[PDB]
């Protein structure tokens, strides 16, 4: 029947990036196309409809081109903000029924202008270190001890400040668990403050 | 906009659940979609002025209708694993094939073998560190929610009994605490992180609202433990100077 | 609503040779509503042969239709079309006059 | 070829 | 030098009867190529010309679906139209449809048409722009801010000025001996003594045809509308009461004038 595929699945890109994000269809008796996003606990959001006989439709930043003869649509993104994280998915309607793509989870990464990298320990069977303030390049990998609990990198925005952060989470149950060695398996800035009494 | 209720579903095997939908004011047409990791968002089925105009691959066990006053109703009974899934639903002014659709929030569903494992979430708060108070001139503090099943929690924080988005950052999906075993509880962690100056304030209260949905006040429960009921789980600190 | 009245035009397709094939038309046009019967008078029976174009109109909205039969010509035959309509009082009968 | 669309009245 | 792609439709209620009739033609200049009637056992777009046969199977699926979409729509519109003009639900009730684009040496768009008619009245229609509607009661004025609010004339423009002339060029490729070569027509005059003189002209195409001592005696002249011969040529006379006839036409190298030889 109608096959929606989408290039590429996941898209992490510093902000201010143009993005190129890749929709295909093999039915092309279509009566529009359109581009989503989705946002966790918001729902789908059409950003784009190209209609049957468009060629392409604009929206601000967002561009999509269409064109059923050879099944093909681009959603281009202009100077891509962190505000356009989300899953990007191609939908189209076809005679019978509307057909969704996998989807395009784009994450844009704010600028770090200066990081300032470090670990610290938080006060309180649980002990959290915390790995913050790094650049938007740095990539925090997962432990080599199932023991030891690290989640991912996570931006918070303090609006009143105009001040973003990078921020990463360790635990662990265990003794002899310290925060000097707990991000050991990343490849951390050399200039990481770690604070030690 | 369109209005999907129940926002979550805890179920098991064999049970019944009767997913609503309200759709825009004025809008004559529903969807109704299901969305799954192995198949995606998959249409199902759509109704317009209460008559079904449209049908993906709606199974037999799924049943739904279009009311007089335009709202939608989807039962799913017999109810199997398989059936885990977000289920969204949307709503156009009428059929044109130059509008759009618009959708609701949707409603998870988690289908259980047995609610035997559904256990409420353990959530602390850890106070922000000295040195990065001093270093950075600011204070971020950790919540952690830990030990529960399945993942249908919400993460909030509350500054003086006001929820706070800014300098809030969540885990986008829990992490298994054992993923060696198959039905391993869950872990997560948010960060708030205020200003040097307003943590050392000590008539700041800072609390850490874990929603977490788990069973009705109308299901069984036939073990000695306590009820994992839909609860809120809550870890508070104060300012400290 | 508004009704029209027919104009009926029986005729041929190539000039009338007889003893030559040919095809009868009734050319039906200028009418409103669709619903309309024509049928094609050989002595005054009835031609169960009948075709006949599919229903389209003009840009006054006026639908017009072709009916056509494969006939032979002849002297002795002589041939008409019963067109009936809502805007008729009787039904209208006009003969294939060869040189009209 | 004719066009694609669905305008109810 | 100029051409046409034109589709018309007609949907006919039939209260107690069944499902409305609907029977879609589609024309290149004033050739029939596809048809489509729903009073058919299996209802099919069919072609109606030997140069559209060569379309593959995806053509005609694609046609088919949009002629029973164009029925199913028409059908809840009959019933929405009733609702407007506060009609009973037993009578019935006609709505056309006809859509189209026209060319000219070039292959460029001159002309867009979309317009709708209820009952053998102008409903809605699109305008030049491709932009606007002009509603002919208040009744199509409910379906314009509907066809507003849905952007209906956005994909009708796209139609019109993209795939209708980018179709059109296709046709005029493919049955360039049928449809870009005219042929004149066969004239003669007869005599019927009443006297009346009849000025003929058969067997040409296309349809536009235009039949004392250098003047025009328009008035005592009986045209009577040009007719289908049934070989997609056409015929036409004009008969005046008793002088010399006036014919000019695309295929003739120039306008014969004839005289009515005894
Ligand atoms: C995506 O589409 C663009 C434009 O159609 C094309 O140039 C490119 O090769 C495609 N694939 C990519 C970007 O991987
Ligand atoms: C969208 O992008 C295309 C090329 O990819 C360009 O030709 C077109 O002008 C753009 N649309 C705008 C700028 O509105
Ligand atoms: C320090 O990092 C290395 C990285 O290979 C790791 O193997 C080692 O266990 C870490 N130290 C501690 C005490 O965990
Ligand atoms: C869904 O189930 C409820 C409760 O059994 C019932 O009242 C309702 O009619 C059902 N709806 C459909 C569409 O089956």
């Amino acid at each position: 029947k109608q096959e929606v595929t989408q290039i590429p699945a996941a898209l992490s890109v510093p902000e201010g990036e143009n993005l190129v994000l890749n929709c295909s269809f093999t039915d092309s008796a279509i009566y529009n196309l359109q581009w989503f996003r989705q946002d966790p606990g918001k729902g789908l959001t059409s950003l784009l409809l190209i209609q049957s006989s468009q060629r392409e439709q604009t929206s601000g930043r967002l561009n999509a081109s269409l064109d059923k003869s050879s099944g093909r649509s681009t959603l281009y993104i202009a100077a891509s903000q962190p505000g356009d994280s989300a899953t990007y998915l191609c939908a189209v309607s076809n005679f019978n029924k509307f057909y969704f793509g996998s989807g395009t989870k784009l994450n844009v990464k704010p600028n770090i202008q200066n990081p300032d990298p470090a670990v610290y320990q938080l006060r309180d069977d649980k002990s959290v270190c915390l790995f913050t303030d790094f650049d938007s390049q740095t990539n925090v990998s997962q432990s080599k001890d199932s023991d030891v609990y690290i989640t991912d990198k996570c931006v918070l925005d303090m609006r009143s400040m105009d001040f973003k952060s990078n921020s990463a989470v360790a635990w662990s149950n265990k003794s002899d668990f310290a925060c000097a060695n707990a991000f050991n398996n990343s490849i951390i800035p050399e200039d990481t403050f770690f604070p030690s009494p | 906009g369109v209005t999907q209720t129940p926002k979550h579903l805890i179920t098991a095997t064999g049970q019944r659940v009767t997913l609503r939908c309200s759709p825009r004011s004025g809008d004559l047409s529903v969807y109704w979609y299901q969305q799954s990791l192995d198949q995606g968002l998959q249409f199902l089925i759509q109704y317009y002025n209460g008559e079904e105009r449209a049908k993906g691959n709606i199974l037999e066990r799924f049943s739904a209708q279009q009311f007089p006053d335009l709202h939608s109703e989807l039962n799913l009974s017999s109810l199997e694993l398989g059936d885990s899934a977000l289920y969204f639903c949307a709503s156009s002014v009428a059929t044109y094939s130059t509008d759009t659709q618009y959708f609701g929030p949707g409603t998870r569903l988690t289908v259980l073998e047995d609610l035997k494992n559904v256990f409420p979430p353990e959530v602390a708060v850890f106070e922000p560190s000295e040195a990065e108070i001093s270093h950075t001139q600011k204070a971020t503090l950790v919540c952690l929610a830990t030990g529960f099943f399945p993942d249908h929690v919400e993460l909030s924080w509350w500054v003086n009994g006001k929820e706070v988005h800014s300098g809030v950052c969540t885990d986008p999906q829990p992490l298994k605490e054992q993923p060696a075993l198959n039905d391993s509880r869950y872990a997560l962690s948010s960060r708030l992180r205020v200003s040097a100056t307003f943590w050392q304030n000590p008539r700041n209260h800072f609390r850490c609202q874990v929603q977490f949905y788990g069973l009705s006040e109308n299901d069984e429960w036939t073990q000695d433990r306590a009820k994992p009921v839909t609860q809120i789980v809550s870890a508070e600190a104060w300012g400290r100077a | 609503m508004i009704q029209r009245t027919p104009k009926i035009q029986v005729y041929s397709r190539h000039p009338a040779e007889n003893g030559k094939s040919n095809f009868l038309n009734c050319y039906v046009s200028g009418f409103h509503p669709s619903d309309i019967e024509v049928d094609l008078l050989k002595n005054g029976e009835r031609i169960e042969k009948v075709e006949h174009s599919d229903l389209s109109f003009s840009k006054d909205w006026s639908f017009y239709l072709l009916y056509y039969t494969e006939f032979t010509p002849t002297e002795k035959d002589e041939y008409a079309c019963r067109v009936n309509h809502v805007t008729l009082s009787q039904p209208k009968i006009v003969k294939w006059d060869r040189d009209m | 070829g004719q066009v694609m669309v669905v305008a109810p009245r | 030098g100029s051409h046409s792609m034109r589709y018309f439709h007609t949907s006919v209620s039939r209260p107690g009867r069944g499902e409305p009739r609907f029977i879609t033609v589609g024309y290149v200049d004033d050739t029939l190529f596809v048809r489509f009637d729903s009073d058919a056992a299996s209802p099919r777009e069919e072609p109606r010309a030997p140069w559209i046969e060569q379309e593959g199977p995806e053509y005609w699926d694609r046609e088919t679906q949009i002629s029973k979409a164009k029925a199913q729509t028409d059908r809840e519109d009959l019933r929405t139209l009733l609702r407007y003009y506060n009609q009973s639900e037993a009578g019935s009730h006609t709505l056309q449809n006809m859509y189209g684009c026209d060319v000219g040496p070039d292959g460029r768009l001159l002309r867009g048409y979309h317009q709708d008619a209820y009952d053998g009245k102008d409903y809605i229609a699109l305008n030049e722009d491709l932009s606007s509607w002009t509603a002919a009661d208040t009744a199509a004025q409910i379906t314009q801010r509907k066809w507003e609010a849905a952007r209906v004339a956005e994909q009708l423009r796209a139609y019109l000025e993209g795939e209708c002339v980018e179709w059109l060029r296709r046709y005029l490729e493919n049955g360039k001996e049928t449809l870009q070569r005219a042929d004149p027509p066969k004239t003669h005059v007869t005599h019927h003594p009443i006297a009346t003189l009849r000025c003929w002209a058969l067997g040409f195409y296309p349809a536009e045809i235009t039949l004392r001592d250098g003047e025009d005696q328009t008035q005592d002249t009986e045209l009577v509308e040009t007719r289908p011969a049934g070989d997609r040529t056409f015929q036409k006379w004009a008969a005046v009461v008793v002088y010399t006839c006036h014919v000019q036409h695309e295929g003739l190298p120039k306008p014969l004038t004839l005289r009515w030889e005894p």
